[PDB]
């Protein structure tokens, strides 16, 4: 059950990718940590709302 | 955003100087940063965008 | 393997190439081995240099700070009921001297508190073990006015809670800078003086200095509510460099520090007397 | 073949062209030739102006006198070259401004006098001030311009607390910052040693925790020459010969662009 | 294992 | 397609943008767009300079104000512009330069004004002169730099030949320069008439009978702002409206690089 | 995840290569102990940094 | 595992 992912390497050490192994123990979800792998989105729906969404070089209004 | 009456008209300089001189006191010494001269109108609205200018890489 | 180049075996010479001369003028280290001047045997060698390589000179967790915090009746005077404690290597000398060897670096850093405590008056009864909170503020971050006012609440700034008797507490920092490096020495300023400010107080500036509050502070306090009898606690923080890379070497630190910056005050005499042909 | 030589070089750029019959080959500091920053290294995203001959080319600083008392000479980059033609004016123009530098360092003499010029290009030149008040040297102390400052051969503390001197009291033997001359030499440099070179000629890159930053609050290269051994000849106990520096800029560029800056150096 |  | 017009422009060069709303397209003088020296038309043989960003961008000049009486205005090129940033400096301190210019003039008020603006882009505008003593006005008369200067509507003689004036006298429907002004539409030029369009804007390439000059000497482009119809307004006698000139070096390349020319404006 | 090395054995008990075990616990590279398997470099930039790096058996000025 |  032992999962593994490559760690974002910031500092790199003077010695490549490098990997962390998790482990979850327990039946129930909530008492796992947060794998804080987290994928983003855009923010259109509330930067652009727009029933026609225009292109920025076009006039806003015509 | 030109919250006027239709009838009115008029052209704006809006700046951006990045740090290390004077902060400007004359359209003058604005005039020579980064800048955009608004002209009011149909579209309402200006948009100046600052770019990223700095030393650092995280200010 | 590792270890260093063999020794080879050299003989006689009579020529016209002369190892032994040279320039430095140049700018050059002349690249000699024994066997450029001496006759020597070939020798198989084993020794190495891993011992000396940056991270091993650096691995080790120095003592770069003891905060003093006590723990007993708010009373109505300056007290030491919480402390701060402004992050840096310079208030040692040891480690500073160490990572002075070069001009940048870059690194994570390893943080271990040792906590140490004891009564501080001859007996009023005793104290229930004490629970420590090591709160860390990064610049902007509100600052405490009061051991157990708001800010302790830390929602968004880490903490360390810390029980006395345990193993001693230690995280990781992972690398912070602004820069691509950090900057163990810097020429030049915050701030400059144009001629057309009103006092010539705006553009002055410390010579050297960089951000006024550089990385933050750690604020500490007893999370315990005050016994009758006073019990007084040193935290010892030990800083490890892990992950290091530097650059740019400079000679170390000949005379003894005098703040924050390269300014030298006295004991401006390192060397020793002794007679010219004298061994 | 044909008759070259470590001594003999011909270095040119821009309009200027320098010679030299003696030297002693010449120093790239760490094995880097300058370079403009590269895409993947860039940080401020402003197109930047690059003039390159207009200032990619030699100034000659003002001529410094060595004699038998003379303790050693400093100077700090860009600083010495703020107020050189175009180059000055880019500097003060724009916020942000890299650029490396080919250091060329002249002194000739006779082949009977005597001496040797340790020249030193030391990055991140943190200098010791005057006073018991820690990092309290005043800008305009701190930048002498093409002038450039001195050492001594001792520390003499600026007394008048009242009315602060807030200048720099460099002393020789300890490189004018708490470390012995003697290891100056782990620091990119040359000796003018008067019999066997007129001139020590070093190629400096940009150094820096950043690839670009602000050229007139912060030097990144400091220049400092000290006499390792002194100014003789024949037995004339008042000799003086002239040691003249040129500097040129190379891959200089500039990003933020604005109004000038005008620096108070009173 | 599940090695991502 | 999507909704564009010929009356909404943006122009960017550098870090300037300029907006327009209601523009009357835009002209290129003599269908040429500025360019740099060619190889093959090629005379200074040293490397040239091209500052690019840093000159090669929109300043604005100082306000002018359009009234009742305003005969009109007049200014030179690259003269305008010799206090200009980095573009000023790249002047004065080469003895050659060559630029092309986009040429901005902004004049707006309201559907209830009304006025017609003529702008017109003179090759060689020579003009004419105080006094019975031909091509005698002196450099720094003929040269206004920002200011520019005004037409009259009449020929006055400056009269006082013993401490004389040498100024120009520019008579408005003779072009200041002894021509009428109804054909000054051979030139390039647009018409800024306030019902139609809030300003004018003219692109212009190098115009000169050698590739590069002395533009401390020589004036290539000059630009007259008359007014065609006058302004008027509602019934009020004293209307007044600002006119607004911004101008931009393009392809900007400088040769002859030395000391810098200081000329004397007194 | 786990990582498997050679030591480099110093004193050899009267018992050839041994071996040691390493797995990271955590994401962040940070909180990594020290690899301690550090490559070397040339000197050179320092001891040597000529535009004509010569060889010595010449004379270091000709 | 990544034995080296
Ligand atoms: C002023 C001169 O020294 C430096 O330049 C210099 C450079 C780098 C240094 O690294 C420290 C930067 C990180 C600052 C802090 C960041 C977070 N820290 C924490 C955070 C939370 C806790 C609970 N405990 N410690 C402790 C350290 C420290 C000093
Ligand atoms: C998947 O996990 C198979 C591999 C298991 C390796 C040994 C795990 C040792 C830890 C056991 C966890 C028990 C938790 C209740
Ligand atoms: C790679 O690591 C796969 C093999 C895992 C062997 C069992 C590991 C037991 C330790 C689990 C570490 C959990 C850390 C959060």
């Amino acid at each position: 059950g032992a999962q593994v992912s490559s760690q974002k390497v910031g500092a790199h050490e003077n010695s490549s990718t490098i990997n962390y192994t998790t482990i979850n123990y327990y039946k129930d979800s909530a008492s796992n940590a947060a794998s804080k792998q987290d994928y983003s989105q855009d923010p259109s729906k509330f930067t652009e709302p727009l029933k026609d969404v225009l292109i920025k070089t076009a006039p806003a209004l015509n | 955003l030109f919250c006027g009456s239709m009838m009115a008209t008029g052209k704006i300089l809006v700046a951006y100087a990045p740090p290390g001189a004077q902060p400007p006191t004359s359209r003058k010494e604005a005039m020579l940063g980064t800048h955009v001269i608004w002209d009011l109108g149909l579209q309402s609205s200006c948009t100046m965008v600052v770019p990223w200018i700095s030393n650092v890489t995280y200010r | 393997q590792d270890s260093l180049p063999d020794t080879k075996a050299s003989g006689p010479a009579h020529s016209k190439e002369v190892p032994a001369l040279t320039a430095v003028e140049t700018g050059a280290t002349n690249p000699l081995a024994p066997s450029d001047t001496v006759q020597t045997r070939h020798v198989v060698q084993r020794r190495s240099r891993s011992e000396s390589t940056i991270e091993s000179f650096f691995a080790r967790g120095a003592c770069v700070a003891i905060i003093e915090v006590d723990n007993e009746q708010p009373t109505t005077r300056a007290q030491k009921l919480f402390a701060m404690w402004r992050i840096t290597y310079k208030d040692t000398v040891q480690l500073r001297r160490k990572l002075e060897f070069f001009t940048y670096s870059r690194f994570d850093m390893e943080f271990t508190f040792v906590v140490t405590a004891n009564f501080t008056n001859a007996n009023n009864g005793h104290a229930l073990n004490q629970v420590y909170q090591i709160m860390y503020i990064p610049p902007g971050a509100p600052t405490p006015k009061s051991w157990d006012d708001y800010t302790w609440q830390t929602s968004s700034n880490p903490s360390i809670f810390y029980t006395y008797g345990a193993a001693p507490a230690r995280i990781s920092v992972p690398y912070v800078g602004l820069a691509n490096a950090y900057s163990h020495f810097y020429d030049g300023f915050a701030k400059v003086p144009l001629k057309t400010d009103a006092n010539d107080q705006i553009g002055d500036s410390l010579y050297s200095a960089m951000t006024v509050d550089d990385f933050g502070v750690l604020a500490v306090r007893v999370v315990n509510d005050h016994n009758p009898t006073k019990v007084t606690s040193k935290v010892r923080i030990y800083m490890k460099p892990k992950h290091v890379r530097v650059w740019c070497p400079r000679p170390p630190r000949a005379v003894p520090y005098y703040g924050p910056g390269v300014d030298y005050r006295n004991n401006l005499d390192p060397l020793s007397e002794k007679g010219l042909t004298t061994y | 073949a044909c008759g070259y030589s470590d001594r003999v070089l011909q270095l040119t750029l821009g309009n200027s062209t320098i010679t030299t019959q003696e030297a002693a080959n010449s120093v790239v500091a760490y094995g880097r030739w300058p370079e403009f920053i590269r895409d993947d290294e860039a940080n401020p995203v402003d197109q930047p102006t690059e003039p390159d001959v207009a200032t990619c080319r030699f100034y000659t600083l003002d001529t410094v006198m060595w004699g038998k008392e003379s303790k050693g000479w400093w100077w700090k980059l860009p600083d010495a070259l703020r107020d050189m033609g175009l180059f000055g004016q880019n500097m003060y123009y724009h916020y942000l401004g890299r650029s490396g530098y080919t250091v060329h360092v002249q002194c000739n003499a006779s082949k009977f006098h005597q001496g040797a010029l340790g020249v030193f290009a030391i990055p991140e030149y943190c200098l010791a001030g005057d006073s018991d008040k820690q990092r309290y040297t005043s800008y305009a102390n701190a930048n002498p311009g093409e002038r450039g400052g001195k050492f001594y051969s001792q520390f003499n503390k600026d007394n008048a607390v009242t009315s602060p001197k807030r200048e720099f009291c460099p002393v020789d033997y300890l490189l004018g910052c708490g470390v012995l001359l003697g290891n100056a030499f782990v620091y990119p440099h040359q000796i003018i040693n008067l019999r066997t070179n007129n001139s020590a000629t070093i190629v400096l890159p940009y150094v820096n925790a950043l690839a670009i930053d602000s050229m007139v609050k912060h030097n990144n290269w400091g220049i400092a020459i000290l006499p390792l051994s002194p100014l003789d000849f024949a037995q004339d106990s008042s000799v003086e010969i002239p040691i003249t520096v040129t500097i040129a800029p190379m891959c200089s560029e500039f990003n933020g662009l604005r109004n000038v800056t005008a620096p108070k150096f009173q | 294992i599940s090695e991502v």
